[PDB]
């Protein structure tokens, strides 16, 4: 996304860009008052910047940092905006290399078979760690198993390969524009 | 909630160009759709049987 | 195919494969005489040429087009080049874009559902615009059900799709050739 050793022209024009990115997410997350978004949409509009930030170090990190000297249950657009321009240029809550999370499903499988059953990533998913809630875990299972109602096991392989091409397509429609957006003077 | 936030805005210029009174043809839609579709198909029988 | 802005050198070129293809097509598709060709398959040569005209169009300007004052029962290459070659110079009988095709389809489909019936499709087919035969009818549902006989709605989507693929192919296998031809010394 964001290119940190490009030329200056450039460095200016994709600041420019994701800032303009930055405010179309805030608008379609805004609701009621244009420069006010609703605490809990923060990661997920990082999710459309590139970010995949975890509950946890949004928690204790990116709130509060985001929220201003008092406690507010809306973040304005004005400490949104620098925030996570300065987090999309550090690139701080990218999600992980896809070896990564191949690595993270075989070791989940213990004998390498390339399948994990659904229950044992439901017990894994909902008693190890930051505990997913049930649609999370339902919306998972289907989409792993490509909205299968009859799968019994997951191939990570496949779901891996296609949440990657999901995540790809999905980035190169956000950025689409870059090429012909230009520095506003 | 991006796609709901488009169909809000798709919703309200379908609403205010209906509110200009303006009548569009629903008869001819359907064969314009026959014909398009025809057209591909016959074109999509050619190009299979070319290869 | 035909791009009329282009160099008077590259117009000329464009003709002159113009001319070629429709030599080659009518070669391929002459039967028993050098030189001459039904006129049932003249249709069948334009969309092995990528051209899209409706049967009535074809009827009312392409065929008197083409035929002699004397009533020919076959069209021979004379009237068969420059007709053709105009009509790509002028792209008369170009298909609409998949759009057009994307917007018949969810026409057809009121409820938007996704898919459309197979005996209201093929209602659509034979009793609106050009009706298909019976067998016509058949390779469609066919062909849109993947071949499935048992099927009984077709995802228009998916159909859209391989058909826009498919016609994608074809144009480069057609327009491969389109390029060289020179004026010969």
């Amino acid at each position: 996304m964001y290119d940190p050793n490009t030329s200056q022209t450039e460095k200016q024009k994709q600041e420019e860009f994701l800032k303009l990115k930055i405010q179309e997410a805030f608008n379609l997350f805004v609701k009621d008052k244009k420069g006010i978004v609703d605490k809990r949409e923060i990661p997920y509009i990082m999710r459309y910047l590139g970010q995949f930030p975890s509950e946890a170090q949004v928690r204790d990190a990116i709130l509060p940092e985001i929220e201003e000297d008092e406690p507010s249950e809306f973040i304005k657009y004005s400490k949104f905006e620098p925030y996570m321009l300065k987090v999309l240029k550090e690139r701080e809550y990218e999600p992980d290399d896809p070896e990564a999370l191949l690595a993270a499903f075989k070791l989940l499988d213990q004998e390498g078979k390339g399948y994990i059953e659904i229950d044992m990533m439901k017990t894994f998913l909902e008693k190890q760690g930051i505990e997913f809630r049930e649609q999370e875990t339902k919306s998972f299972i289907e989409f792993a198993t490509n909205k299968d109602p009859n799968a019994t096991v997951i191939y990570y392989e496949d779901y891996i390969s296609r949440l990657q091409a999901f995540t790809d397509k999905h980035i190169e429609s956000v950025m689409k524009g870059y090429n012909n957006f230009q520095v506003k003077k | 909630a991006k796609i709901l936030k488009k169909e809000e805005e798709k919703k309200l210029e379908r609403q205010k160009k209906l509110a200009e009174g303006t009548e569009i043809g629903e008869e001819t839609e359907k064969d314009d759709a026959a014909l398009v579709i025809k057209k591909y198909w016959r074109g999509y029988k050619s190009r299979k049987l070319v290869q």
